[PDB]
């Protein structure tokens, strides 16, 4: 028996070999009944959205924007007082940035369906950094770190504001 | 390598938990259609056509028995939890007269806290009819501590019982010839079960019930009370109230029982104080009861040359009118679980009902006969079991005669010369069924047409034609005469029923003389009738269970089958199940017939209040005795009558009782789409069914087919039973809680 | 035949010799129905927990954290802990080291090769050969043993006389 | 007396023939199938119309049709 | 644990479970917003 | 109003009931004491009732002559979310719930046990199914489109 890397005590588990980020945690066993390409997909596309939100609380209790509805330094009051308005905004852009970028295979069972499609890579690289394939690898590790981090903080400070009330600071 | 029992018979594994119908060897192959699955639930426990072994089917009948106890026990912990944490006991104890007893509260959701009804003593929740709360004062339980350790009690019991189950499936199962020693199993359960219990519980009565609830009657407060075990560590806490303790056990061993006499009495009627039987007299009765089993516990011949061999019995007990008697009736009760449980599920609900009538007759609990909620609903459900009971014992009777009976073991018995003249037997009962029906009912019918015409002086009435029931109230005068003349220790009558004086508790009936009259006359024939023809369906399908004229191969059939088809003109429900379910029907009938007597006669004549001059006011004020006689008076007087609480429920704490009452309409009614309907419209219209999923490609695998015409019947018989007893069970409880 | 322990008692049959601290003692036989890895995960499991529990009493008994709600008893910081959500923690971080621990025993039960009560956690080494582990084994099964008992007695001496850390 | 028909879908697996508790139907020789045997309805006057007959027809839509007529005391069941 | 899972997978524990759930979340929506008429918006 | 309704903020019979029910919650409230439990429900229950009456009445809710809010389910957008926004909801949820379940039955259906994957229910795939039925308006018009929604003719018919 080979037994975790990670989890020293738990079996290896299956289905995570060929990936960048495999430290063999999975005692859960999540990649055997979900497909490993989606869960890295949905991974990176959750990592993303947190360290963007975390960005987005620090700079919005210091920046924020002119107006009397961006007056709020705490993000979970600013939810609220902004008004339905700006967010449904949002909400729509993100779902037309949803089509567009999964090129209408949006689904579980439609994405992965032909294959082709390495989980996460929207061809997205305006600034060309990732050329080099030396650093891509250690540039994917850094990027799925920081994700599990700011998944981690994201949660932190929301709860934050909800406990205290003022803001992080 | 044990005589008695096999080990390791079944490994535990959870391999057949995924292989539904593993134990069927139809059901095995997988669902095909829709019916599969409702055969899955149908043939869960016929452990019979499942091993064709006399021995597995026992081990199984065992194991499910321990898992049933283990429910039991569940439950029960359930019951002693909620009056532990969920319950005003405590408040109960200390006003008994005033406090409505309530154990389940209502979370505040959706606006159903409305049902956290005003019990009194400070709190909030749904009023108790099981009485719960008098059989724990009886037992001397004055803290919710105990109640929170009888629960914990029974969960550890429970888990016990699981365990047992698990362990006598799987680990060490018994034998055959362990299971068929029915003289050491009656042995047992006659000695040890019955006679051992009634002993210990007589002890507990005695060292615990007896000092405790005598304190709680003489006005000590529960906190002041001491706790149980110091009755029995100090002899003088109990021989100050029964100072007959202080002699010790030496009268006993002396044989000068007389001693005894402070707490083993025998006084009849029931405690002033709190409206129950004297607990005393409870516990000689236990006494008495526990010596007569343990000693009728030594009659059959087990394991020593002493005793009775039931076979020797049987086979004694023949005649010139029955042939060889009851030759064979020991193989047929040694190697047929049905018969058995026939026997016991017929004498079973017979004795719920006796239950049932004692219970109200002598009310065997402090403060439950002045609790007519309680005492009403124990009746009922025991009346209700009992019906149960008895056509499930029918049903099993005649699935013995279909599956188990044979013919070469049983020539010229008893089981052999009832089949041999089965028609005289049933055409005699029909004539009686339609005597009795005729002459009850068209009495009623003939009062009501007599009132209707403006004849009242023409009605079977106590102003009228008189029909006195002389037989019952000869009984009645001789039980109140008995007490000095026939049972000469006794102080007072059994029952208060009989005749006697008003017994009341905090100004509220607790038993009186219940007065038979003309209109007791009718209603207990009409009890009579609905009996006869409800023996008269099961004994026709117990004795037309194998063959008849129509199908001279009915076992060859099986027990349950629909039909033999259109021939004959017309073979439906010729079966013996087909036969429990009419009488399913027509016990539902003779019950409700039973509890409306009982509710009606109870309110009108028995229960309400005493005036303080000693003048008696009833719940409905007498209307039993001249409008009960008539089918228009039943409409009015009681139904139309007792159902304004129900009906004027909503918007109060009784509203859960209306809305039940609503439901059960519903459920009643939706019945008679599958008793009244068949099988092939409703496979016609799932016909287009399919084909809209199939133009959808949503039709399912599984193919959809009807439920079977058993199953139809089986559904629309229990969609009946469920909302006619459910509506006379909403009726009941918010009449006789509102009033 | 005639194990260790009880001497006119036979063996347990399942117990031979080759596990750490086996006196053979199993008069009851838990052993005859039950796996021996899973009471012996159990028995580990209590060992290290009712260690744990001892030395927090005793500690928590003569040594508070700063703040108002950790001014209280041992025997009365339950209700205090429970209501302050102390426990509330402690209740989520057991729970998710108890589903890692389901895993776990379920691999260990079907097939796998850890051994019971391993975890592999051994920051430092404190046995580096197998005769150090077998004596260390010995050491913590004997330890964790007298500490269930250890606490047994202190919660019901405590609870018995509301007394201070010497609970006689 | 109820009517009964055998129509050329017959296989001739005689499971008709043994389920008809009156003896109405018989298997008698034909060359329309494999097992050369056809079920026949001589004793129609002994159908009782329990369609025990076509309980048993493995066919797809029956080869043993049952069309109930008049009734007499023999299609009744009558043993009185 | 390879047979347990496949008898929660079986349609009565599967349809108990996402029944009891959906009751579930039905009842504490209907907790943390009670007497909800109309829509919220 | 609409159909002789007026809006319930100046229905005096609605204040008529919101004021017997807080009257009647009241006096139930006087029959127990102090800071007990049922005290705190009785409270509960009043405030309750007061929040539910002033949000009916700020809710643009139109109630009749017996003081109850009437619905205005003739489709107008200013009576939007009486029956419009929840019938929208509903459609969507209902929509959702009858594509997963098509999508798992044409999905097993080309298994080799179609039928025993309907009692024992593979759990993964059911769950990959379910997660993505938030496009059930989108697939339902890309499917019927391609023709994959209905069947043409190996549809079964009776006799007639
Ligand atoms: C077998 C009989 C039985 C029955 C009919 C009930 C019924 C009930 N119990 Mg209960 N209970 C029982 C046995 C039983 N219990 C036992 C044996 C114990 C001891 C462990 C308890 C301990 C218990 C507690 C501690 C509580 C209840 C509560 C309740 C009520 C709400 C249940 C609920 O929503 O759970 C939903 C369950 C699930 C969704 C799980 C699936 C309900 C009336 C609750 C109550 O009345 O709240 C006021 C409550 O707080 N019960
Ligand atoms: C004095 C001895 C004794 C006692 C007390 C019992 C008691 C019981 N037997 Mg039993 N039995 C006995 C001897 C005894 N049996 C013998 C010698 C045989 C062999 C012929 C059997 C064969 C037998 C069968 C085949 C069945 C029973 C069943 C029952 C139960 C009937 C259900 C009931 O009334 O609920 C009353 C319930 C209670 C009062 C709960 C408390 C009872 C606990 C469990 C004590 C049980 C005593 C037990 C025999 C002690 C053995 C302990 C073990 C470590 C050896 C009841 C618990 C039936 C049953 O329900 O199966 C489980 C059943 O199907 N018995
Ligand atoms: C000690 C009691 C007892 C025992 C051990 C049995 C045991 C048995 N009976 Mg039996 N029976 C009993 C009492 C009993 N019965 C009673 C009291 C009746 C009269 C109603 C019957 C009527 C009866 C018939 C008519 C038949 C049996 C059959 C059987 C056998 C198969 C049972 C099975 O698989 O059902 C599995 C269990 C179910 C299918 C459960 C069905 C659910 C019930 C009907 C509804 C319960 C609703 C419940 C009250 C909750 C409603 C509340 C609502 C708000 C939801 C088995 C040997 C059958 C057989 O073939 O015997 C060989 C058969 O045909 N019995
Ligand atoms: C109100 C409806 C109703 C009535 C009146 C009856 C009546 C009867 N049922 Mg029942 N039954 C009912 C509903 C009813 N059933 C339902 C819903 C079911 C479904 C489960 C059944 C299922 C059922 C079974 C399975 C059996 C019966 C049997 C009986 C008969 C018992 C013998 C008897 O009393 O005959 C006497 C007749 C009456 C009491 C009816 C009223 C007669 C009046 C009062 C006296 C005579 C009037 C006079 C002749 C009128 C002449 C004037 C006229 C010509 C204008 C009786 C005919 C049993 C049977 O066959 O009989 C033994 C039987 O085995 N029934
Ligand atoms: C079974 C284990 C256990 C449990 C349930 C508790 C429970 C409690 N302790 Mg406690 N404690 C323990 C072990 C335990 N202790 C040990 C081993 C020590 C010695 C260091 C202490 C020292 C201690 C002090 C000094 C105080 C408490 C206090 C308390 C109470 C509230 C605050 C708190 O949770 O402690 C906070 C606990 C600590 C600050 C030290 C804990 C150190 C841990 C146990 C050792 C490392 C183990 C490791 C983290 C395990 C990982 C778990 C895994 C699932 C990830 C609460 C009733 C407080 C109180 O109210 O007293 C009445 C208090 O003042 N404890
Ligand atoms: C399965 C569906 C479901 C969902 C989504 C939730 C969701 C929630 N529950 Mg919950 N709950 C459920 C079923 C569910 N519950 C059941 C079946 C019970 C037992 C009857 C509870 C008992 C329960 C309690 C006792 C509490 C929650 C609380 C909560 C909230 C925080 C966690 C959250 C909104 C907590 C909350 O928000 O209260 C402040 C809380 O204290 N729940
Ligand atoms: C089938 C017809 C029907 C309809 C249209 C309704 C509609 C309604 N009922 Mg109702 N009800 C019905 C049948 C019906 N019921 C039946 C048969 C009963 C008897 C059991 C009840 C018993 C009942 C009670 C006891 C209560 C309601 C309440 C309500 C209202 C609040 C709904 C709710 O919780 O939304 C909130 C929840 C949701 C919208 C769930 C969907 C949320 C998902 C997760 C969104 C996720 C996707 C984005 C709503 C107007 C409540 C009320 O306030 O009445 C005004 C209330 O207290 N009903
Ligand atoms: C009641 C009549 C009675 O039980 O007498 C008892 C009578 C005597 O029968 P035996 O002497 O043959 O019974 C001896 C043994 O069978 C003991 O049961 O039994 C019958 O003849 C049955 C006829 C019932 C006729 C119903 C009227
Ligand atoms: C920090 C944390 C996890 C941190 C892990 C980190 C950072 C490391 C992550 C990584 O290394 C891995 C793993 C793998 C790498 O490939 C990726 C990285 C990223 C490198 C979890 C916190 C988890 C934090 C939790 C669970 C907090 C729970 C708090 C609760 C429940 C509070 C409750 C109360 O506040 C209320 C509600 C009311 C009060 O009155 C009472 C109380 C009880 C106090
Ligand atoms: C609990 C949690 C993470 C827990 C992580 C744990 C235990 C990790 C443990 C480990 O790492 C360690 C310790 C060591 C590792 O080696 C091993 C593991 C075991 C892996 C994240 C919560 C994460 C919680 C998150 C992300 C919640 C985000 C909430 C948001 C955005 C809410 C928005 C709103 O609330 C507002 C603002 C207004 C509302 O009205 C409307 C809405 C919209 C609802
Ligand atoms: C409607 C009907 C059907 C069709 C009934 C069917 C197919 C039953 C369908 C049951 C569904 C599929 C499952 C039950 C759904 C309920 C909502 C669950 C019960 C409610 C719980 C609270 C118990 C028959 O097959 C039938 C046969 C013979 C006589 C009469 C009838 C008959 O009336
Ligand atoms: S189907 Fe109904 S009617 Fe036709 S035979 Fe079977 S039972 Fe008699």
């Amino acid at each position: 028996k080979v037994f975790s890397k990670s989890v020293p005590f738990l079996l290896k588990p299956a289905g995570l070999d060929g990936m960048v980020g495999d430290v063999g945690f999975d005692p859960l066993g999540f990649a055997t009944f979900i497909d490993i390409r989606w869960l890295r997909e949905a991974e990176l596309k959750n990592g993303r959205v947190a360290m963007l939100a975390f960005l987005g609380f620090i700079v919005q209790e210091f920046i924020r924007l002119p107006g009397d509805l961006y007056s709020e330094p705490n993000g979970v009051k600013a939810f609220f007082q902004v008004g339905p308005q700006p967010l449904l905004q949002i909400f729509l852009f993100c779902g037309f940035l949803e089509f567009n970028m999964h090129k209408g295979k949006l689904t579980q069972v439609d994405m992965f369906e032909d294959g082709k499609r390495e989980p996460g890579n929207f061809g997205f690289d305006p600034l060309g950094f990732g050329k080099d394939p030396a650093k891509r690898e250690r540039y994917a590790l850094a990027e799925l770190k920081n994700g599990r981090l700011a998944m981690i903080a994201i949660g932190g400070l929301v709860h934050h504001a909800l406990v205290t009330g003022h803001a992080t600071f | 390598k044990s005589t008695i029992v096999d080990f390791n018979p079944v490994e535990t594994s959870f391999e057949k938990w995924a292989k539904p119908g593993q134990f069927s060897r139809t059901l095995a192959k997988g669902p095909k259609t829709t019916t599969w699955i409702w055969n899955l639930h149908a043939d869960a426990h016929d452990f019979d056509i499942q091993t064709n072994s006399l021995q597995e089917v026992s081990r199984k009948i065992f194991s499910a028995h321990f898992g049933q106890l283990a429910v039991i026990f569940l439950w029960l912990s359930g019951m002693h939890f909620h009056g532990a944490y969920f319950s005003n006991y405590s408040a109960w104890l200390t006003n008994p007269t005033s406090t409505k007893p309530s154990a389940q509260i209502v979370w505040p959701i959706v606006g159903q806290e409305v049902l956290n009804a005003d019990v009194g003593g400070n709190f909030q929740g749904i009023q108790i009819t099981s009485g719960f709360f008098q059989l724990w004062r009886a037992e001397g339980i004055t803290s919710e501590v105990e109640l929170y350790w009888t629960a914990v009690g029974g969960l550890v019991a429970s888990f016990l019982m699981l365990f047992a189950g698990w362990f006598h499936y799987h680990k060490a199962a018994p034998k055959l010839e362990w299971f068929q020693n029915v003289e050491s199993m009656l042995n047992h359960h006659l000695a040890g079960l019955l006679g051992l219990g009634s002993l210990s519980w007589a002890g507990h009565q005695i060292h615990i019930a007896l000092p405790i609830n005598k304190l709680l009657d003489l006005g000590v407060s529960p906190e002041e009370i001491p706790l149980p075990y110091e009755f029995i560590l100090n002899r003088d806490l109990i021989a100050q109230l029964y100072p007959s303790f202080n002699k010790g056990l030496t009268p006993f061993f002396t044989l000068n029982w007389g001693e005894y006499s402070d707490f083993l009495t025998f006084k009849g009627g029931l405690n002033p104080v709190t409206g129950g039987l004297w607990l005393t007299d409870t516990a000689h009765h236990h006494l008495a009861i526990a010596v007569l089993f343990i000693v009728a516990g030594h009659m059959y011949k087990t394991n020593w040359f002493l005793g009775h061999s039931i076979k020797t019995i049987l086979e004694a007990h023949k005649g010139p009118f029955t042939g060889e008697g009851h030759k064979g009736l020991y193989e047929v009760l040694t190697t047929s679980w049905h018969a058995q449980l026939a026997i016991n599920l017929a004498l079973f609900g017979s004795l719920s009902i006796i239950v049932a009538h004692h219970m109200y007759a002598m009310p065997p609990y402090p403060y439950i006969a002045i609790d007519y909620p309680t005492q009403l609903s124990l009746f009922t459900h025991h009346v209700w079991i009992g019906g149960f009971c008895i056509v499930g014992g029918a049903a099993h009777g005649a699935i013995f005669f279909v599956r188990d009976y044979n013919a070469a073991n049983n020539y010229n018995n008893l089981i052999d010369r009832v089949i041999r003249h089965r028609d005289a037997i049933i055409s005699h009962l029909n004539w009686v069924c339609i005597f009795l029906g005729c002459h009850s009912f068209g009495l009623y019918v003939h009062n009501d047409t007599m009132r209707a015409l403006g004849r009242s002086q023409d009605l079977f009435s106590d102003n009228a034609i008189a029909l006195k029931p002389i037989f019952a109230q000869f009984i009645q005068n001789l039980h109140t005469l008995a007490p000095g003349s026939t049972a000469p220790n006794a102080l007072t009558t059994v029952s208060y029923a009989f005749g006697g004086d008003v017994i009341s508790v905090g100004s509220k009936i607790a038993m009186m003389p219940i007065s038979l009259g003309t209109a007791d006359f009718l209603v207990h024939h009409i009890h009579a009738f609905t009996i006869h023809v409800t023996v008269l369906i099961l004994l026709k399908g117990v004795l037309y269970s194998r063959n008849s004229r129509l199908i001279p191969d009915k076992a060859n059939l099986g027990f349950r089958f629909p039909c033999d088809g259109p021939g004959r003109g017309g073979t439906c429900q010729v079966s013996a199940w087909d036969h429990v379910f009419l009488g399913l029907f027509w016990m539902y009938n003779s019950i409700s017939i039973v509890i409306f007597h009982f509710s009606w006669k109870m309110q009108s004549d028995v229960w309400g209040t005493v005036s303080p001059t000693g003048a008696v006011s009833h719940i409905t004020g007498g209307n039993f005795a001249q409008s009960s006689i008539t089918i228009n008076g039943w409409l009015r007087d009681f139904l139309w009558s007792q159902a304004a609480q129900v009906v004027q429920s909503y918007g109060s704490s009784l509203s859960a009782y209306g809305l039940i009452f609503l439901g059960a309409h519903f459920i009643w009614a939706f019945s008679l789409m599958f008793l009244f309907s068949g099988r092939g419209y409703w496979q016609e219209l799932i016909e287009s069914i399919v084909w809209a999923h199939n133009k959808l490609k949503v039709a399912p695998s599984i193919q959809p087919r009807a439920l079977s015409i058993t199953q139809g019947r089986a559904v629309g018989v229990a969609h009946y039973l469920l909302g006619g007893i459910g509506t006379t069970w909403a009726f009941f409880l918010a009449r006789i809680i509102s009033v | 035949e005639k194990s260790k322990a009880v001497p006119f008692l036979p063996r347990p049959a399942a117990l031979d010799g080759s596990v750490v601290g086996d006196v053979g003692f199993d008069p009851v036989g838990f052993t005859s129905w039950l796996p021996l890895s899973y009471l012996q995960e159990a028995e580990i499991k209590h060992c290290r927990i009712a260690m744990l529990a001892t030395l927090g009493w005793i500690v928590a008994d003569f040594v508070h954290l700063p703040g108002a709600v950790h001014e209280v008893s041992s025997l009365a910081a339950h209700d205090v802990a429970v209501k302050s959500g102390a426990l509330a923690q402690i209740l989520i971080w057991t729970s998710i080291a108890e589903a890692i621990s389901v895993i776990a025993i379920s691999q260990m039960l079907e097939g796998s090769g850890r051994q019971p009560g391993d975890f592999k956690f051994d920051p430092l080494n404190f046995a580096k050969d197998e005769k150090s582990l077998k004596k260390m084994q010995l050491s913590e099964l004997k330890n964790g043993r007298l500490a269930m008992l250890a606490f047994s007695g202190i919660v019901t001496q405590a609870a018995l006389t509301g007394h201070a850390f010497p609970y006689m | 007396s109820h009517t009964v028909k055998i129509y050329d879908t017959c296989i001739g697996c005689t499971q008709c023939v043994r389920a008809c508790p009156t003896d109405v139907l018989e298997m008698v020789p034909w060359d329309g199938c494999k097992a050369g045997q056809i079920a026949s309805a001589p004793r129609t006057e002994d159908c009782v119309g329990c369609k025990r007959c076509e309980t048993a027809c493995p066919t797809d839509f029956l080869s043993v049709r049952v069309y109930l007529g008049g009734e007499t005391t023999r299609s009744l069941g009558l043993a009185y | 644990m390879k047979d347990f899972l496949k008898y929660l997978s079986t349609a009565p524990v599967l349809l108990t479970a996402w029944l009891t759930f959906t009751a579930g979340f039905v009842i504490e929506i209907n907790r943390f917003y009670p007497d909800a008429l109309t829509f919220p918006f | 109003d609409i159909g002789g309704l007026n809006p319930c903020k100046d229905s005096e019979v609605f204040q008529k009931r919101l004021a017997k029910t807080v009257k009647k919650l009241e006096n139930r409230l006087k029959k127990y004491e102090e800071g007990t439990p049922p005290q705190i429900a009785i409270q509960q229950q009043i405030t309750q009732t007061k929040q539910r009456f002033t949000r009916y009445a700020d809710s643009n809710l139109l109630c009749g002559n017996d003081g109850l809010p009437h619905l205005i389910t003739d489709g107008r957008w200013s009576h939007g979310s009486e029956f419009l926004l929840p019938s929208i909801l509903f459609l969507y949820i209902s929509g959702w719930i009858g594509w997963v379940g098509r999508k798992y039955i044409r999905t097993v259906g080309q298994t080799s046990n179609p039928t025993e994957k309907e009692i024992i229910i593979d759990v993964p795939l059911a769950i990959s199914i379910m997660t993505s039925g938030f496009l059930w308006p989108f697939a339902a018009w890309q499917e019927f489109l391609s023709g994959d929604l209905i069947a043409s003719d190996e549809t079964i018919t009776t006799s007639p």
